[PDB]
């Protein structure tokens, strides 16, 4: 397309001056050259997308055999294997219902609890017990650790 | 106009108001996100175009890519890469966070904005939820005993005894006699 | 934290007080070879939740699907 | 985004700036040199409760449901597992509900007093006594 | 020069000749505005990412030339063909084997590409917004049955509870005010009658149905 | 208070080595059977109650459902409207829960 | 927040959603604008007290 | 929650719900970063072309590189199969010398 | 500040404007003081319905499944795609030097069978994923229908009509409470007090220790 | 923990605002009572207990 | 690119060391308000830099006055000094 | 449609091993490191 020109200088003359221009069709050269690897590739290209098109269905079919199996049952993808010995598994069992016995110092903030002074003057005067010294806490089936 | 945010609903009964606008069928296939990667992948998109802009002054461009990268970083934030992320306000419907529903502590990290009390502490609950540890995987090349001895591991089938919490792994404690050589910090 | 309901003073980790530090590690090959950083993907959701498909495949046969 | 809420809530950071969400209709920027501003810039105050665990709700269901087959006096072995097996947070957390459900119930029976207290004005006044007249 | 910049060259055509003919030429503030803005050629059009993919792809390419091309492991074991003694033939697809392993270099980059991520326990902070959680959050959750099933079971049951409401509603309005006010009564309370008021029986304030 | 404290209400061992601090250890842990010979256990179960233990289930079932409620007053209505008809003591037997 | 690299000031606005109600394309109006006035208070300094 | 529930606690609900967006652009724009950053790796350290006389990094590279190869002159077998065998080793002991 | 709309109600902001005066004005403020307590009182009398009526009890062992959400990552799946694409380019870009140069044709031989098994796992994954959030979908539908039969009996039950009479009860009673004067006074709601006093009786007992007596499906806030 | 980090990011913000009637955020119940409660009618102090 | 070849009589950076100086301490302080915890990594920083110094000083400055010279390196430089010298003559000696 | 196809996997690669998701990380490194390496030699011929 043609550049308008605000004719501020004048340019050189192509003759006298021929390096100036030549950089602009060196540089659509070089692209030339790329369109016609492009094009080249059609058919490399074309043929891995048609043999993805291909693969497209065996995926299907091994995808539903992974997941529902031979009857509807599920396959494979029920399947979990691990290589932790006998005692690891043990290890970590006792490992949850550690965690589970692991509590923590000092509970919470005693300011942040219903004041046994604002029970008395609302009505209730509330009985005071004595500590529960015999039970010893134990940890849960271990469904529910 | 208040009468007129009620015009679908008087030709419609009630069963056909939780049918239509209620019990949507669930159809979780969709990419919701698309609507977001359109947008914000125009500013990518953009600057393809942009970047061959006739201008032939260098310093004309720098202008226009100034102006540009304004309209990019109102929604970005800070130009420096790994500094913070960008702030986009996004519409609030049903399907905010769908896959994640099930998840307690995303829940109380997203909605809760706990009140600090004179005991300066954690919430006892809360903390002890925490300690329940988690399940890590075994597999492991970035310890070089691992990654020598469990070329010669056997992987045996760990049958199902009806929980939801088999340690088939290890465990995500510091305190695991297989993940002591892990750094928890 | 802070958000969980605990207010900080100060900052950082390097505690002034009664606590125990974690500096960082050593970057020298003896502790490299100790040590390694906890990869977050690797805590991963149990297996046994590929379990619960099992209630999927024996409503499928129940309805005749 | 709408104008947060007017919070009075501010930290200073290099003097004093006497802030005060009346003084301007749209709340400036935090400089971090100036000030930083409360958290929850879109927030409301609400109750929440924590979840016991699920092996405690577990025997909470079977004291229940062996008291009401049973009887209380049958049920001392599962009132043992709930005190072995739930955390003793729970517990704590089970003891305080009890004690702000009496304060609850003393409160909501002193509104009742005040609401069911016949005033100077009402002496003798019964259901015979009103106007046949409604809210319009 | 390519032909996105002639693309835009087409489009700016009366662009053009409004800036350099007319706006250029001129003097003031209007003629350095133009001299500024000209339309043509770019300088320093040149990209460098273009550019630095070239010589990435150039340099790197020689160097598969260099990995793939080895001597046979296969042919070397009848000791027949150009070599009789090789001690370490076993590694002569090494490097092509690694070579070949780059081609997944970009579709396996990062975590959320080697796996299943809504799995792993970095999709949940980013769900969180970017925020740091218990490493133990995958397991705390609510049954995703339970979340779906009770959402559909609560509002089919509103749908049964409607119809039952309208029949309530029905059979108190032809009720007596002695009886809609006993029946459901405590015990202890002694009716006396209200004066009687002119009250409408509006099913829903608002006209809907 | 030391942020890293714990109490803890079972034995445990720690690894008395350099550089680490772990459990390595519990002490009296006893190994029961493996995931295999617990499979094969259950599988014992679960056969018996797939072959001999499905008829009659129905009932059964609807018992279990309507002993789920909160209130006494909802399971009597439960077994009234659902069961055909049952007592609530007489099927607080058949399901176990009466002492 | 927005001008630092790497800010750890995670509580100094950094997980907040704050929007504006000023002119968008903040670094082309507003930021220039802020730096416009800069330059007059420190023109305006100098000149009066030299 | 009397049955089943926590203490009634009173917290500030966050109606802004933060969410990360999980983009694919956002991924291609990081390959350019760190393809930026890897070929100043190799435009500094990796790069010979230039004066290979007066530019130490090339005189470096170059002589010992060719240092390497002239010592297949001490036959031990084939330098076209040992070289890469050569490069993970100097990642063994190379461990002294931090490379 | 509690009760806004029945306060703002009680006070007439809703037909006419307060007094200009703060003396008048800020008698009016304590004029509703008693019926705010009663309205408060009425509220905290509704009788219970059975909780497993629209929501299904989340302490059931049914739902000790934990079951996650099954997803399909669109965006994983867009990116290898991409970058599969990018591989693509790479060769069409070199194709002369791949397809001539017989130093690269273990690239040129062995490409497709490395993109063949990239576009595998692509789809693969996404495949299996679509399959999974089609068995959680149909389920999730099939479950619930088969749980609102088995719990539509519990809206047959008299409690259900107990609660919706307590609430129309409710409705016609503070439709005939009423503003009877305007001094500013208690006394304004006069004959209100006894109409609201009258509900509050019907539903408790005044003359026990505790009227409103605790239970968990009660009305506390 | 350590995982792959983005040089850029965009995090979403689901603002319950609560007075955009484009999303699910609009409370049509509380305008709809609101605004019929500021009607003159016989129920107008039971919408405001509402 | 080409040699970025400047027209000016002075150098970029010493005719705007104050301004440079500038924003060289403004990232230095925008790296230092951002890291809170600058004090953990400088003590984190603590061994690795004691060990790699005293492990590389002889191979890297020591050998210069200590038990061995170590010159590999320096025979590079001088066989490429002649080299240099040689294309600087090219004409001469082909002529 | 055979079992072979299941080596395509990537969900549930931590139900079997999950070890190719560690494995192809040093085989990157190790390409790159080759690629330095080699091309070094290569090209250094010319002067
Ligand atoms: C045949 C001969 C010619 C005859 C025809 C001549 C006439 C042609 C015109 C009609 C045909 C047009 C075809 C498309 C139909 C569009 C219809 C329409 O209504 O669009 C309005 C359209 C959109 O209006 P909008 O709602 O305001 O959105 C823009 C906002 O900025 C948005 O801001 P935002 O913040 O709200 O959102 C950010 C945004 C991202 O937005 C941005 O970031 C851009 C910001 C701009 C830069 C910032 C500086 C702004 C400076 C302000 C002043 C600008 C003045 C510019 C004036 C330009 C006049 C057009 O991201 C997105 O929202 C999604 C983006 C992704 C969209 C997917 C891309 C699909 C495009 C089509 C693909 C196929 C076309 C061919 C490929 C392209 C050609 C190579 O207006 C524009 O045109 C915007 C300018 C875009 C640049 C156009 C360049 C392409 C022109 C192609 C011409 C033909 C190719 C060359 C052939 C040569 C041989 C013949
Ligand atoms: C139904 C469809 C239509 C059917 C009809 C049409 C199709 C007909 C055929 C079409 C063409 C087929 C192409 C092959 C036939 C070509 C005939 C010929 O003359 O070619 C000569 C041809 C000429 O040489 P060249 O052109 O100069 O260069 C060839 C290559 O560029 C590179 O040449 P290279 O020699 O340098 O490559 C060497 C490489 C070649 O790559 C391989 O073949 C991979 C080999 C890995 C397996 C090694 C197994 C070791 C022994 C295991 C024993 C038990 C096995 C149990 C297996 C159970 C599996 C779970 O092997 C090695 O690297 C050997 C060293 C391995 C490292 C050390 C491992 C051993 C020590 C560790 C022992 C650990 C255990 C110790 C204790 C044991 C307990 C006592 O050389 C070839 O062999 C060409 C093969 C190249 C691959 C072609 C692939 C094409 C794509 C087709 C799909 C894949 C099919 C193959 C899959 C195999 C399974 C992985
Ligand atoms: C701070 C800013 C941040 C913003 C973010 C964006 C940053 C900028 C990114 C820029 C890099 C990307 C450039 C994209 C286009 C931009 C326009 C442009 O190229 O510059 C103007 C460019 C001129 O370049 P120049 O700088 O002015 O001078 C060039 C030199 O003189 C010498 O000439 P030359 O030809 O030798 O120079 C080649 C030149 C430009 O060469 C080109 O022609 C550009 C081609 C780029 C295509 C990239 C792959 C896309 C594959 C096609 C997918 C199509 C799907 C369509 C679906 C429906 C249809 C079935 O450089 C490149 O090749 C750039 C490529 C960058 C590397 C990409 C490799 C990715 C592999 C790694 C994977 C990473 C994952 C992300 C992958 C994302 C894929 C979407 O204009 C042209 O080249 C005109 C080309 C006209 C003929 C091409 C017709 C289409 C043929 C497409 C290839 C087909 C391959 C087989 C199909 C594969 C899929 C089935
Ligand atoms: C939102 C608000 C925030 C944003 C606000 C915007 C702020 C933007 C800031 C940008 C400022 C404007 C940018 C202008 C250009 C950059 C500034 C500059 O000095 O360049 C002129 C200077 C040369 O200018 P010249 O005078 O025209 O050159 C004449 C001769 O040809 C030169 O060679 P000669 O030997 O023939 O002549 C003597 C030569 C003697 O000086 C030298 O030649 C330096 C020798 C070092 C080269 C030895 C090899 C080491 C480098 C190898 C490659 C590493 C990078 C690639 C590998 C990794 C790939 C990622 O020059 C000198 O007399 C002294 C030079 C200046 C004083 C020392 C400079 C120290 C700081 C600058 C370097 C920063 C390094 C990174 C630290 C930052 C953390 C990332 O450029 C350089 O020396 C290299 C720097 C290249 C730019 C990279 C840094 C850009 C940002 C710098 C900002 C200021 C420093 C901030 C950190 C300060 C830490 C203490
Ligand atoms: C056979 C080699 C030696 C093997 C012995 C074991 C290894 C040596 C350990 C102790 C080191 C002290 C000796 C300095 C050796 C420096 C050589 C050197 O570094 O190369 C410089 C050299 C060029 O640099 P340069 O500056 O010209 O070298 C001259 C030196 O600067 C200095 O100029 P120069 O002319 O004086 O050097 C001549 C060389 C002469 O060497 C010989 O001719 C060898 C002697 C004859 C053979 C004796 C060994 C007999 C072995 C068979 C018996 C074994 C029995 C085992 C059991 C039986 C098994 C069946 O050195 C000596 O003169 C040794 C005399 C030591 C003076 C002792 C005075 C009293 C000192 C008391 C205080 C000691 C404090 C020490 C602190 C702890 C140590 C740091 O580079 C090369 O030659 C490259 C090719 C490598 C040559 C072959 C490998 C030899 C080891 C080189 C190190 C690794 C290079 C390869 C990796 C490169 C990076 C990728
Ligand atoms: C095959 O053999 C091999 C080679 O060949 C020898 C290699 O060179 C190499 C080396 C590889 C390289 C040198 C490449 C390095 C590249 C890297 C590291 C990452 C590159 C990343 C970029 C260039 C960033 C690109 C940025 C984006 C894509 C985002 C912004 C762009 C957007 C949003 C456009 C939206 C995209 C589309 C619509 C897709 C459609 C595709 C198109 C081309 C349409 C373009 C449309 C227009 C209008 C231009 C290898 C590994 C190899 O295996
Ligand atoms: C992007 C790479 C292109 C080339 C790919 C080559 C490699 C081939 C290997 C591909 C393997 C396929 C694996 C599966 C990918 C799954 C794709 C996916 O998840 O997104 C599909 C998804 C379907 O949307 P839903 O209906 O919501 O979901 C229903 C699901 N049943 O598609 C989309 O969301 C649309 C966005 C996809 C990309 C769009 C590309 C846009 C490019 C624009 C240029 C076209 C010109 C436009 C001009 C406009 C004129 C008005």
């Amino acid at each position: 397309p043609k550049i308008v020109n605000p004719q501020l200088w004048p340019n050189p003359n192509k003759l006298r001056f021929a390096d100036l221009y030549k950089y602009q069709g060196v540089e659509m050269k070089k692209i030339n050259d790329s369109i016609k690897n492009y094009k080249a590739a059609k058919f490399y290209i074309g043929g891995i997308l048609g043999g993805c098109l291909v693969f497209k269905f065996f995926i299907d079919a091994a995808v539903d055999k992974y997941i529902f199996g031979e009857n509807g049952n599920g396959g494979k993808f029920l399947e979990m294997q691990t290589i932790n010995s006998n005692y690891d598994y043990y290890y970590n069992r006792q490992f949850q219902r550690m965690r589970y016995l692991t509590e923590d110092p000092a509970g919470d903030d005693p300011l942040q609890k219903t004041k046994d002074e604002h029970l008395v003057d609302l009505g209730f005067i509330p009985k005071v017990f004595g500590a529960n010294v015999e039970v010893r806490k134990r940890a849960p089936h271990d469904k529910y650790l | 106009d208040f009468a007129e945010l009620l015009r679908p609903l008087r030709s419609l009964s009630f069963n056909q108001v939780v049918d239509r606008y209620v019990l949507i069928p669930p159809n979780h296939t969709f990419y919701r996100n698309w609507t977001y990667e359109k947008f914000l992948g125009g500013f990518g998109l953009s600057y393809l175009i942009l970047r061959e802009l006739p201008l032939r002054n260098f310093y004309a461009r720098v202008f226009v890519m100034y102006a540009f990268a304004a309209k990019v970083l109102d929604h970005l934030g800070n130009p420096f890469p790994f500094s913070g992320h960008g702030q986009i306000v996004a519409a609030a419907d049903r399907w905010n966070h769908w896959d994640v529903r099930c998840y307690d502590n995303v829940m109380k990290a997203l909605k809760y904005i706990r009140i600090p009390t004179v005991q300066n502490n954690i919430p006892e609950a809360t903390r002890w939820y925490g300690r329940q540890p988690g399940h890590l995987l075994r597999a492991d090349t970035y310890w070089i005993p691992n990654l020598v001895s469990q070329r010669f591991a056997k992987h045996q089938p760990a049958h199902w005894d009806g929980t939801q919490n088999m340690p088939i792994f290890r465990l995500a404690d510091p305190k695991h006699k297989d993940s002591y050589m892990v750094q928890f910090r | 934290t802070l958000r969980a309901g605990k207010n900080i003073e100060g900052s950082g980790q390097v505690h002034f007080g009664y606590h125990d530090q974690k500096w960082g590690m050593p970057a020298i090959p003896m502790f490299q070879l100790m040590y390694y950083e906890l990869p977050g993907n690797s805590i991963v959701v149990n297996p046994c939740r590929n379990q619960n498909y099992r209630l999927y495949f024996e409503m499928r046969k129940k309805l005749g699907i | 985004a709408p104008n947060p809420y007017p919070n009075g809530i501010h930290f200073d950071r290099v003097f004093p700036t006497h802030y005060d969400p009346l003084a301007e209709t749209n709340r400036t920027k935090a400089n971090l040199q100036l000030i930083k501003y409360a958290p929850g810039n879109y927030s409301t105050l609400v109750v929440t409760s924590e979840k016991l665990p699920r092996p405690c709700i577990r025997t909470i269901q079977n004291y229940r449901r062996c008291q009401m087959v049973n009887g209380t006096e049958k049920c001392n072995s599962e009132a043992q597992d709930i005190l072995a097996i739930c955390p003793n947070w729970a517990l704590d957390h089970m003891k305080e509900k009890v004690r702000f459900y009496t304060k609850a119930l003393a409160i909501n029976n002193q509104t009742y007093i005040r609401a069911m207290q016949v005033e100077e004005y009402n002496q003798g006044r019964t259901v015979a006594d009103v106007a046949p007249k409604t809210w319009i | 020069m390519n032909p996105i910049q002639k693309a835009w060259l087409k489009i700016l055509e009366p662009v053009s000749y409004v800036i350099n003919e007319k706006m250029a030429k001129r003097t003031g503030i209007i003629g350095k505005l133009g001299r500024f803005f000209a339309i043509g050629p770019r300088e320093y059009g040149v990209h460098p990412i273009n550019r630095m993919f070239i010589f990435m792809n150039r340099k790197y390419m020689a160097f598969q030339a260099v990995a793939l091309h080895r001597y046979s492991f296969v042919k070397s074991l009848t000791h027949n063909g150009f070599h009789m003694l090789r001690v370490f033939r076993h590694f002569a697809f090494v490097l092509p084997a690694t070579v070949l392993a780059g081609l997944g270099l970009f579709v396996y980059w990062g975590d959320d590409n080697k796996c299943y991520s809504p799995d792993r326990f970095p999709y949940l902070k980013k769900r969180a917004g970017d925020m740091a959680l218990p490493l133990n959050s995958l397991n705390q959750r609510t049954s995703a049955h339970y979340i779906e099933i009770n959402a559909i079971y609560g509002a089919e049951m509103m749908k049964r509870y409607h119809k039952v409401w309208e029949n309530i509603i029905e059979e108190r309005s032809k009720a007596t005010d002695q009886e809609k006010k006993t029946r459901y009564a405590h015990p202890s309370y002694q009716y006396s009658p209200l004066p009687v008021v002119s009250i409408p029986n509006v099913l829903n304030p608002l006209n809907l149905q | 208070m030391q942020n890293t404290t714990n109490i803890v209400h079972v034995p445990v061992h720690m690894g008395h080595t350099h550089y680490f601090d772990y459990i390595d250890s519990f002490p009296k842990l006893k190994e029961g059977p493996t995931l295999e010979e617990n499979h094969i256990t259950n599988q014992k179960i679960l056969r018996e109650q797939l072959i001999s233990g499905q008829q009659g289930l129905e009932q059964n079932l609807c018992l279990r459902n309507c002993f789920k409620l909160s209130q006494k007053r909802y399971i009597e209505f439960c077994l009234d409207r659902k069961c055909g008809g049952a007592d609530f003591q007489r099927a607080a037997t058949i399901l176990g829960y009466t002492k | 927040n927005s001008a630092l690299i790497g800010s750890e000031n995670q509580s100094d606005s950094m997980n907040e959603l704050n929007t504006n109600f000023s002119m968008t394309y903040y670094i082309l109006t507003v930021l220039p604008g802020k730096f416009i006035y800069w330059i007059y208070e420190i023109l305006h300094t100098f000149f009066v007290v030299c | 929650t009397y049955f089943y529930g926590g203490i009634l606690e009173f917290v500030y609900f966050d109606k802004s719900n933060p969410d990360m967006c999980i983009l694919v652009h956002t991924l291609w724009i990081h390959l350019l970063i760190l393809f930026l950053i890897f070929t100043g790796f190799v435009t500094i350290l990796f790069s010979f072309y230039g004066n290979p006389n007066t530019e130490e990094n090339t005189i470096d590279s170059d002589y010992l590189a060719a240092s390497g190869t002239v010592e297949a002159e001490k036959e031990i077998t084939s330098i076209d199969d040992y070289l890469g065998l050569v490069f993970a080793i100097a990642y063994v002991f190379g461990v002294f010398f931090y490379v | 500040m509690d009760n806004y709309f029945t306060a703002i109600t009680l006070l007439g902001l809703r037909d006419q404007n307060l007094p200009p005066f703060k003396d008048a004005r800020l008698q009016r403020y304590k004029s509703i003081k008693k019926m705010i307590d009663l309205i408060e009182t009425t509220t905290k009398l509704a009788p219970p319905m059975p909780v497993e009526l629209f929501m299904l009890n989340p302490t059931d062992p049914e739902w000790d499944d934990d079951m996650t959400y099954p997803t399909i990552t669109h965006a994983t799946a867009l990116y290898k795609s991409s970058a599969l694409a990018g591989n693509l380019f790479l060769y069409a870009y070199n194709y002369n030097n791949f397809t001539a140069n017989i130093r690269l044709r273990t690239m040129r031989y062995l490409f497709p069978v490395v993109s063949l098994a990239i576009f595998g796992n692509i789809y693969w994954d996404y495949r299996s994923q679509l399959v999974k959030v089609n068995l959680f979908d149909e389920y999730i539908q099939a479950r619930a229908q088969e749980l609102v039969k088995q719990n539509e009996y519990l809206l047959e039950h008299e409690d259900v009509k107990r609660y919706v009479w307590w609430y129309e009860d409710l409705k016609e009673t503070l439709a005939r409470v009423h503003r009877q004067a305007n001094n500013h006074k208690a006394c304004d709601f006069k004959d209100s007090e006894i109409i609201l006093q009258d509900f509050i009786r019907r539903y408790t007992n005044p003359k026990d220790n505790l009227p409103i007596k605790f239970h968990p499906q009660g009305q506390t806030f | 923990t350590s995982e792959s980090v983005l040089a850029y990011d965009y995090k979403l913000w689901y603002l319950w605002s609560g007075v955009s009637n484009l999303d699910e955020s609009f409370d049509m119940f509380f305008n709809q009572y609101w605004a019929l409660s500021l009607s003159t009618s016989v129920f107008q102090l039971f919408y405001a207990v509402i | 690119g080409p040699e970025q070849v400047s027209p000016h009589y002075e150098s970029f950076a010493m005719s705007r060391k104050f301004l440079l100086t500038f924003w060289g301490g403004f990232f230095v302080l925008n790296f230092g308000m951002a890291t809170v915890d600058l004090n953990w990594i400088m003590k984190s920083t603590y061994i690795p830099w004691i060990f790699w110094f005293q492990l590389m000083y002889f191979y890297v400055e020591g050998k210069n006055s200590m038990f061995m010279p170590l010159l590999q390196r320096f025979y590079r430089r001088a066989a490429a000094n002649e080299i240099f010298t040689m294309e600087a003559f090219y004409h001469e000696n082909i002529e | 449609i055979l079992d072979y196809l299941f080596l395509l996997d990537l969900n549930d690669d931590l139900t079997r091993k999950a070890v190719f998701e560690q494995v192809i990380i040093f085989i990157f490194i190790y390409c790159t490191m080759n690629f330095l390496a080699w091309s070094t030699v290569v090209e250094l011929i010319w002067p």
